[PDB]
């Protein structure tokens, strides 16, 4: 119930140091677990140093949900999303 | 000039941890404070009957040295006959980092 | 163990500064640090 | 720790072959910060320093007394006469090249107290073990081998740093985590819980 | 007292100036004065400056206050700090004390406002007044050692589909 | 890739001890060039500069950037110098007040060199490769 | 009388050589006080197995007290190192066993000196063991004192080994160490109030130099040459042999490279 | 109770060889050799009759952490002269003046009165 | 607040600390013994195994070791026990609980924890001995030294929580203090007093050396700096080497007072690319500064590299200083004997000086200064008679060391004391005092019972004539007591105010944290700020450029901004520009320059009304000092060849930036107008340095170094945007409270003009939070 | 406690000289400078080893069992 519409960009583009951190970790505790990864390991083994190449792929099927005052939200995917700090 | 008394010797305000100081009036004042914490902490001879007595927990220095430099008040105190600390040559230089 | 024997307590205007009358009695210098620092002379 | 409130812990342990050593072939037996002096202000701690050498050098006993007409002048036109450099300064060379040190340096014999505080006796590390009674936290002291405590004041910094998956488990996984069931209505912990 | 002033060929000329210094507060009736500036003289007493010249001149008297406290010592704090601060002792109303009088105590959550002070009376009124607790705050995420919305938990993370590819 | 970028002879007028023992800084004008003073850094150590003196200064360039200095061995490898004194360095503004004139910056890894003339519109280059020679 | 060091002798008695090294590298003479200060291998006990101790000192004191005391270290070279003979524990080969017995014997005071001490295991007849007096009294050092029915008794394994690893170890003492008097070099800078000339004194070792000469302008080209050391001994090994096993340990030490180096070339081309 | 025995300032652990020599990938025809258990009086004396031979560009060794025993020398040498060669013509130098000072030193000693 | 507030938990240890020269910035050293205590869960994996099983069968004692082994269905194989232990087969889906191994996620705090900063992840080496070991220059955010400090650890379970540690707690991101706009760590004791010798002119190293520094520095480009001096003997300055540990493309400038860009003793501090070309280095450098070295570095290369520059500048400051020496004798605290006696004498007619304001104030001719007793102005009086008495004796002794003195030397390096310290030491202490008077009558009218009743001279009151060195006399020694006392007093007791205002002010603002809405609101969804600090910007990456667009001559600004394209003694010379003539004339163009001009002085208005005072120098984000230095010698441009931009180019190109510098994104009026206000300010320093007049001859730049510093000021600007998360509550009150924590003693005397007269310290900031009703100092001013 | 073997720095091998010190003051009226010189002691780091020494030895021996 009640969700911003795809469109109007009310919030940032880029991603928070506290967004990236939090999916990073997501990643990594899926990485850790034996599930696939969408990248051919360049001779890396570690579940935090891969994922951060799942980043620059820009290949982490995953959904920012954020959060306004008011209770309504907007979704953003880590397609959108870019990376710049 | 019309006294009535005498001080003894001024090195009798101090305390019997103080009077272990040398030069305490040499010093910045805080300083000779901690040293009266300190002192307290050192380590030696605390008893010659160490040997016999049967104490929770006590500590003494192989070999234990009377200071070189010492107090008059020390005397009094029996510092060089139960030293808490030894001569070491010491070197004030940077050397490394460590 | 002599420094202990010559404790001076105190229990509780500016009970903690060194008071001129202390010359030659209590001893300057000698306090505990911190706590309760002042409250507590040698002799 | 000297005797003027010049406190220190061990950082390192050289041998006499990795030391620096005066042309005597002297080696010191430990070596303190030049930079802990003018920031604390202990004079004394330097002159007990270069009164004691003319006392090991000449033999006698140190006045180090409080009021007295003793003077480092006094003191020096003593150690001079004794065929040294007369405030202390001694020309060393580095240990590992033998490479006359530019710089001469304050060295000499000074009174060093050995205070408790031994690492090996302040030591502790934890990872799991004793609980509480009533808690269920992990007990104190490090003669029970207890956990450290994660006081409010820490929890603070941890919110300024925005880590929070990482403060609810120093909340959960370590110490206190504790699994219970409640009702649809009243929201209480009068369920029943036969499980199985 | 110095000034720095604009001259009519352009520098900031240094013009020196008489002030009177006072021990005292009575705002209300110094500058109906004739002979003075009732647009400049500025009383430390920031509280009498809060009914004097209503509450946005509070907020920069007090703000002023905070900052000579720390500048005083040699000190430097970004203004978008003590701001900050400053700011939360305004918005309700009038000047908020940073005691259990100021903040707290208002309406808030009570879980919250009871790990502050005064930690049962908090309860026990709480328990009378059947209060529902938002559950937002820092402090009442710990006490249930679930991960708060800060920072790291400000938003939630969910599976896009579509990849799928 | 080569060849001098200046050249004069200078009169040693102030050799100024700041707090050094190892450096100077040595105050020299110019001979028959007129309006030409040259503010050097000299460690006198080495060579030994009395005030009322005369130069032969040298600018030049000659003999990846950097190729890793190789050891001296100059018994074998032709030199690039027949002067008592050499120094590297690097230039880092161009004064031009009024002028006129033109003013030099150079920095020998710290010591310090500012030369004036105007005869050197085409001679010193914005660039690192710098020398400075010495003689008499 | 040869094309390289040059080595001088001025004084040097039963414990003391003062020489002067000429024509040396300085990393040569540096490297050559420290292989010498803790390289060199000799003997001391190294294991001490306790019977009865009655005295005022605890156990570990005394043991600790033992190994530092100086036991002659001539023959040393010929004693395999008790980490390598294949003996299980100690042995002959690997060790000279030694053992103390002293008791209270009167009312006053029974001073226990190390000539108490007793080598025990065979010798294989070569000079190892004998604890070393100097004692113008003929007592070597001093273990411990009694009073009345006190007894002490002791069994000492000495051990072959290098002061690097304790300094019970170290026939060294102190080493004397100094080159260019009148800093020439200017390897330092005085730090003064006045006429740092008159505030430093000279050096014995200004005598063997000329002044260095105001009027003359200082020498850059310059290296480091000609030594003043003073080795003193500490007795185990005389004097000399220090200074001369020490150029053989580093002369050992550097070829046990250029050996290990060359074990390392036909063994990867080769197979 | 953490401290490390003293014999590891010596002697060689299990699969610890006493040198490994690498290829500097830096700067061509150099080389960082690891000497084990090793200080200051085998790395500053390598070094300085290693400055010697004009045939080498650079030569300099380095103590990682006083903690442990061992150091690395870095050499490059002149094109077509392996640095190995330039490390064994090295050592021996030193040799050569140990073997004769040991000589020279004798031919004194047995000299001298006391 | 001791049970759910602040639990104690596992996976932690403690010890006595340690500095290391050696180690890096971000790491810790850890001792075997606790690396083999603290267990991190690891789940099996096919990446693992090989290394794991090993671990595994290596047993709980060799370091790389495990003890536990999870399977499926929840078992706990001990591995100091069980029959198994040295079998099992570890498959996928399994954990083991392995030691915890170098380079490592652990959080590494230092009580009293009252920053983020005192907080902090670092990177494990583990070690032998038994203390935790880390880098000198990770001092000063902890507050730690190492004279018996402990230390906490707190280790991960959880990769979600190992990433939380390493991506936002991790030491290298927090260099630069979101506190005062500027870097928290620096170079500190040993490496400073040393990074300063080492950068004197004199101070020449050679080739023996020098090739060993340079392979000192890890990752050195592996090439020999050319020899400054190449003359007779092959040297190298000292700062010729150091400039080995710099980056390459880092600018920095200074001129601190007599600086002609040749300065006399080698004042301020000009740094060009990688190299350094003159000045010493030192604090104002170096260290923990505004403008120093780190921040310049921080900013422009990253963390990463910066907290690998730590490590290098020590290492070979390091080295350099081992191998040179430093000393303090007391020697380094006598002065000339002409100047002892100087001293006494300048005692003496200061001593003297007030015996004639008794023999004045005794005879009832001295006049009390309006508002203040007899007796006031008399104390008043004679106080400032005996603090000048010793600041110019004091600036007598500074006056008269030598530059080989070591104890200078390091204030001059600023690594340790201050002028004060010297003056104390060398020439004399001074004047005692308690509760902001001077020595008290305890007993009745007079001081100690070896003085007359009624007795207001120096020595009766507690002025310590002699020196640290002379050393104090009987009296003395008591008053000077009586001091120092009150030193512990405060520190025993205040505190205990100092720390609980630290809470409070803590538990008031906590849960402020920005929105993605970027409203500053707490847990009501009350606003508190439309904008965080009311531009939106996090603290961290700001600083304070000057808008010199204020302080300037009514005509000298004219000078610099105003382009008369219509006119021929003020238009651009063509030697500025492709275009230059055949641009002269043109009324279409200078509608445009006009335009820009209108703006511009509306701009110097505007500013000279909210900074009232005449000061520029205002933190704001994005440097744009260096953003142009970092083009310039990026392009390689010569100022001799014109320019190839367009007047539209330039003038239509400023106004498009501005068009998105976002801060708020929203698409509404009022939004739009909060975002064109929360840009406002920074834009007078974009419009003011982006001048046609200035990015066409102060530094000519081109067609594409243009595109270039634009498109990268829009990128540096969004960066430096605040994070919606952060939670500026606790930042706030910690930001606050730490400096707060730093107020002691004096509070409040304070060197300057003695006095206040009013209430300054922790009791002022203790009624300004208050919101106290009786306030002890209430003051009017008025002009 | 009792005089120990070789002093701390140096090395050189002090615990022989303690007897030969005493019977140097007592026994031939010398003070304790010049009795340290006659005794091989010309370094002042193995100096303090015997001028600072104290022989608490004596007093331990004086218990009984
Ligand atoms: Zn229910
Ligand atoms: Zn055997
Ligand atoms: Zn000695």
């Amino acid at each position: 119930e009640k969700a911003i519409p795809k469109d109007q960009r009310a919030t940032t583009p880029y991603m928070t140091k506290y967004e990236r951190a939090r999916i990073l970790g997501t990643r990594a505790l899926q990485i850790s677990m034996n599930a696939p990864v969408f990248v051919d390991l360049e001779g890396e083994t570690d579940p935090l140093r891969i994922a951060m190449k799942e980043l620059a792929e820009k290949k982490i099927p995953l959904v920012i949900r954020r959060y306004l005052p008011d209770g309504s939200f907007e979704d953003w995917s880590v397609e959108e999303l870019i990376v710049d700090l | 000039t019309t006294f009535t008394h005498c001080e003894i010797h001024p090195s009798m305000i101090l305390g019997v941890a103080a009077s272990i100081i040398p030069f305490p009036d040499h010093n910045q004042s805080p300083r000779n404070t901690y040293q009266s914490a300190m002192g307290k902490q050192a380590m030696g001879v605390f008893l010659t009957n160490y040997n016999v007595r049967m104490d929770t927990m006590a500590n003494i220095l192989y070999y234990p040295q009377k200071p070189l430099g010492t107090t008059r008040a020390m005397e009094y105190l029996k510092f060089r006959e139960l030293p808490a600390g030894q001569n070491a040559i010491v070197a004030i230089a940077c050397y490394s980092g460590y | 163990t002599l420094s202990h024997l010559r404790r001076t307590n105190t229990p509780i205007a500016k009970p903690r500064q060194l008071h001129n009358t202390h010359w030659g009695l209590v001893c300057p210098a000698e306090t505990p640090e911190g706590q309760a620092c002042g409250l507590v002379k040698n002799l | 720790a000297s005797r003027h409130g010049q406190k220190g812990t061990i950082g390192i342990t050289y041998r006499r072959e990795d030391m620096p050593f005066t042309a005597e072939g002297i080696v010191p037996d430990l070596i303190i910060n030049p930079h802990a002096i003018p920031s604390r202000m202990t004079v004394a701690h330097l002159i007990e320093c270069l009164l004691s050498k003319v006392a090991a050098l000449s033999g006698n006993e140190g006045d180090a007394s409080p009021f007295t007409d003793i003077t480092v002048e006094g003191i020096s036109k003593l150690l001079r006469e004794h065929g040294y450099q007369s405030r202390g300064f001694e020309v060393m060379y580095n240990g590992h090249t033998g490479k006359k040190l530019m710089a001469q340096i304050f060295f000499g014999p000074t009174y060093y107290q050995r205070l408790r505080h031994m690492v090996d006796d302040k030591i502790h590390a934890r990872a799991r073990g004793p609980m509480q009674v009533l808690t269920r936290q992990p007990v104190e002291g490090r003669s029970r081998d207890g956990g450290l405590r994660f006081g409010e004041m820490e929890r603070d910094c941890m919110i300024a740093h925005g880590a929070a998956s990482f403060l609810k488990e120093r909340l959960m996984e370590a110490s206190d985590a504790f699994r219970v069931h409640i009702c649809g209505i009243c929201g209480l912990m009068t369920v029943i819980a036969k499980l199985n | 007292y110095d000034r720095k002033v604009p001259s009519p060929t352009g520098e900031y000329v240094k013009e020196p100036e008489w002030v009177l210094e006072t021990d005292g507060v009575n705002l209300s009736e110094v500058m109906t004065v004739p002979g003075i500036d009732p647009t400049r003289i500025y009383t430390n007493s920031f509280i009498d400056i809060m009914e004097v010249l209503g509450i946005e001149a509070g907020r920069a008297a007090l703000y002023k206050e905070v900052y000579n406290v720390i500048a005083s010592d040699g000190s430097y704090v970004n203004y978008r700090h003590m701001a900050l601060l400053v700011d939360v002792m305004t918005t309700q109303g009038g000047l908020t004390s940073v005691t259990r009088h100021g903040f707290n105590r208002s309406n808030t959550g009570a879980l919250m406002r009871c790990s502050f002070e005064e930690t049962v009376e908090i309860l026990f009124e709480a328990g009378a007044s059947a209060e529902l607790d938002d559950c937002r705050g820092v402090s009442e995420n710990v006490i249930l050692g679930q991960m708060a919305p800060i920072g790291t938990g400000a938003f939630d993370v969910m599976i896009d589909e579509e990849s799928l590819v | 890739m080569s060849n001098t970028l200046f050249d004069d002879i200078f009169q040693v007028s102030e050799v100024d001890p700041g707090r050094y023992n190892k450096v100077c800084r040595i105050e020299a004008a110019s001979t028959t060039q007129d309006q030409c003073k040259l503010t050097l850094d000299i460690n006198v150590e080495l060579f030994p500069v009395a005030a009322q003196d005369s130069l032969t200064v040298t600018i030049a360039s000659s003999l990846s950037a950097t190729r890793s200095w190789r050891p001296p061995q100059a018994g074998d490898r032709s030199l690039a110098d027949d002067y008592d004194y050499v120094m590297y360095g690097t230039a880092y503004k161009f004064e031009e007040v009024s002028k006129d004139l033109i003013a030099v910056y150079y920095s020998f890894g710290g010591l310090l060199m500012r030369l004036e003339g105007n005869y050197r519109n085409l001679n010193n280059l914005k660039q690192e490769n710098a020398y400075l020679l010495i003689r008499r | 009388s040869e094309e390289g060091p040059q080595v001088k002798i001025r004084e040097a008695s039963k414990d003391n050589v003062d020489f002067i090294l000429s024509n040396v590298d300085l990393a040569m003479a540096n490297s050559l006080r420290r292989v010498m200060i803790a390289e060199i291998p000799t003997l001391a006990i190294d294991s001490v197995e306790v019977e009865t101790n009655t005295t005022v000192l605890a156990d570990e004191f005394i043991a600790h007290r033992l190994g530092l005391i100086p036991l002659q270290s001539m023959d040393i070279e010929q004693l395999e190192y008790s980490r390598d003979c294949f003996c299980e524990d100690h042995c002959d080969k690997c060790s000279v066993v030694l053992t103390l017995q002293a008791f209270g014997e009167s009312e006053s005071t029974t001073n226990v000196y190390s000539k108490d001490l007793v080598i025990v295991s065979n010798l294989m007849g070569r000079n190892i063991g004998h604890p070393i007096i100097q004692d113008k009294e003929g007592n070597g050092v001093l273990i411990c004192k009694l009073r009345k029915g006190q007894e002490l008794k002791l069994t000492c394994v000495a051990k072959k080994g290098i002061a690097k690893e304790h300094a019970k170890w170290g026939p060294a003492a102190a080493i004397e160490f100094e080159y260019d008097p009148w800093n020439k070099l200017k390897h330092t800078d005085y730090w003064y109030e006045q006429d740092s000339a008159k505030e430093w004194p000279q050096s014995k070792n200004c005598e063997y130099e000329d002044p260095p000469n105001e009027g003359d302008p200082f020498d850059y080209k310059a290296q480091a040459d000609t030594f003043y050391m003073n080795v003193e001994s500490v007795g185990s090994i005389p004097v000399d042999q220090v200074v001369v096993r020490g150029i053989d340990t580093l002369q050992k030490k550097v070829a046990s490279i250029l050996l290990a180096l060359t074990q390392m070339d036909q063994d990867k081309v080769n197979f | 109770m953490n401290a490390p025995d003293r014999f590891e300032l010596f002697l060689l652990g299990e699969g610890e060889s006493k040198l490994k020599i690498d290829p500097d990938t830096k700067a061509p025809n150099a080389v960082v050799i690891t000497f084990e258990k090793e200080d200051h009086t085998l790395g500053n004396l390598i070094r300085a009759e290693l400055l010697n031979d004009r045939k080498v560009l650079f030569a300099a060794y380095k103590v990682e952490h006083p903690f442990f025993a061992r150091f690395k020398l870095r050499i490059q040498t002149t094109e077509g002269y392996d640095p190995k060669d330039a490390l064994k013509n090295a050592c021996n130098s030193i040799i050569n003046k140990l073997g004769a000072l040991k000589t020279n030193f004798e031919t004194e000693w047995n000299l001298q009165t006391l | 607040r001791g049970n759910l507030m602040g639990k104690r938990v596992d996976f932690s240890a403690r010890t006595v600390i340690s500095g290391d020269p050696n180690l890096e910035l971000d790491q810790v050293g850890v001792p075997k013994s606790i690396a083999k205590t603290l267990t991190y869960p690891e789940v099996v994996t096919p990446y693992n195994i090989d290394r794991l099983t090993q671990l595994v069968r290596n047993g709980p004692n060799e370091h790389p070791g495990a003890k536990y082994v999870i399977r499926d269905s929840g078992d706990r194989i001990d591995l100091r026990y069980s029959k198994r232990a040295g079998d099992i087969q570890l498959q996928y889906g399994w954990k083991v609980e392995r030691h915890i191994m170098d380079n490592d996620p652990v959080l590494f705090n230092r009580q009293p924890s009252l920053h983020k900063m005192s907080m902090m992840a670092h990177r494990v080496k583990v070690i032998p001995y038994s203390t935790f070991r880390l880098n000198l220059s990770v001092t000063s955010p902890y507050n730690a030294d190492f004279d018996g400090d402990e230390m906490n650890l707190h280790v991960p379970q959880s990769e979600e929580t190992r990433a939380e540690l390493s991506q936002l707690c991790a030491v290298p991101l927090q260099i630069v203090s979101p506190q005062s706009n500027k870097p928290c760590m620096g170079i500190v004791q040993d490496t400073l007093c040393g990074i300063r010798k080492l950068t004197l002119r004199d101070t020449f190293i050679e080739l023996d050396q020098v090739l060993n520094m340079l392979y000192w520095v890890p990752d050195w480009d592996g090439v020999i700096p050319t020899p400054a001096i190449i003359k007779p003997k092959p040297l190298w300055s000292g700062k010729q080497i150091l400039s080995v540990a710099i980056p390459n493309g880092i600018h920095l400038q200074r001129f601190d007072e007599g600086t002609t860009l040749l300065s006399p003793k080698d004042n301020g501090m000009l740094i060009i690319d990688g190299q350094i070309i003159f000045g010493v280095v030192e604090k104002k450098t170096v260290g923990s500064s505004n403008g120093g070295l780190i921040h310049v570095v921080t900013r422009e290369k990253g963390p990463q590299v910066c907290a690998k520059l730590f490590g290098n500048i020590q290492k070979v400051v390091n080295f350099w200083l081992l191998h040179n020496g430093f000393s303090t004798g007391i020697g380094d605290t006598i002065a000339d004997g002409p100047t002892m006696r100087e001293i006494t004498e300048t005692i003496a007619e200061a001593k003297k000086k007030v015996l004639d304001v008794t023999k004045e104030a005794q005879a009832n001719l001295l006049t009390a200064k309006h508002g203040m007793t007899l007796r006031e102005s008399f104390e008043d009086n004679v106080v400032r008679f005996l603090n000048e008495a010793r600041d110019k004796a004091g600036r007598l002794a500074e006056v008269n060391l030598k530059d080989l003195n070591n104890v200078k030397q390091m204030v001059m390096a600023g690594s340790k004391g201050s002028f004060i310290n010297i003056a104390q030491m060398s020439a004399c202490v001074g004047q005692q005092s308690v509760e902001g008077k001077r020595i008290a009558f305890g007993f009745v009218d007079r001081t100690l019972p070896h003085f007359s009743k009624d007795d207001y001279s120096p020595e009766s009151k507690g002025f310590v004539e002699n020196s640290y060195l002379r050393g104090l006399t009987p009296q003395e020694f008591f008053f000077h007591a009586m001091g120092g006392r009150e030193g512990l007093i405060d520190t025993a007791v205040k505190t205990a105010e100092t720390g609980y205002i630290q809470r409070r002010l803590v538990k008031a603002l906590e849960d402020i944290m920005v929105h993605y809405d970027n409203t500053t609101r707490n847990s009501l969804g009350n606003v508190i700020q439309f904008i965080y600090g009311e531009d939106g910007m996090d603290a961290a990456h700001i600083e304070k450029q000057s808008l010199d667009t204020i302080g300037g001559s009514d005509a000298a600004f004219e000078k610099r901004y105003r382009v008369d394209l219509l006119n021929t003694d003020h238009t651009l010379d063509p030697s500025l520009l492709e275009s230059g003539s055949e641009i002269l004339g043109d009324l279409k163009l200078q509608v445009l320059l006009d335009e820009e001009y209108k703006q511009l002085v509306k701009d110097r208005k505007f500013l000279r009304e909210v900074f009232v005072d005449g000061e520029a120098n205002w933190p704001l984000p994005v440097n744009i000092r260096r953003i142009i230095q970092n083009a310039q010698q990026t392009f390689h441009i010569d100022h001799t060849k014109p320019s190839d931009l367009t007047i539209k180019d330039i003038v239509l190109g400023v106004k498009d930036l501005q068009e998105n510098l976002l801060v708020l994104r929203g698409k509404n009026e009022i939004i739009q107008n909060a975002q064109r206000d929360a840009v406002t300010l920074f834009c007078c320093l974009l419009r003011s340095r982006l001048a046609t007049r200035r990015v066409l001859q102060e530094y000519r730049l081109t067609k594409q170094a243009f595109d270039w510093v634009l498109s990268n000021i829009e990128a540096q600007f969004l960066r430096s945007v605040v994070h919606p998360g952060e939670m500026v509550g606790v930042l706030a009150a910690q930001s606050i409270g730490e400096p707060a924590t730093q107020m002691t003693l004096n509070t409040f005397h304070f060197a300057g003009v003695a006095s206040k007269k009013v209430t300054s310290g922790v009791p002022r900031l203790k009624e300004i939070l208050n919101v106290a009703k009786n306030m002890k100092t209430p003051s009017l001013t008025v002009y | 406690m009792i005089v120990p073997v070789r002093c701390f720095s140096c090395g050189k091998v002090v615990g022989d000289k303690w007897e030969s010190y005493l019977n140097l003051l007592q026994e031939d009226e010398l003070d304790e400078g010049t009795a340290l010189s006659r005794l091989g002691l010309k370094r002042y780091c193995c100096r303090r080893m015997i001028l600072t020494h104290v022989d608490l030895i004596e007093k331990f021996l004086r218990y009984n069992p």
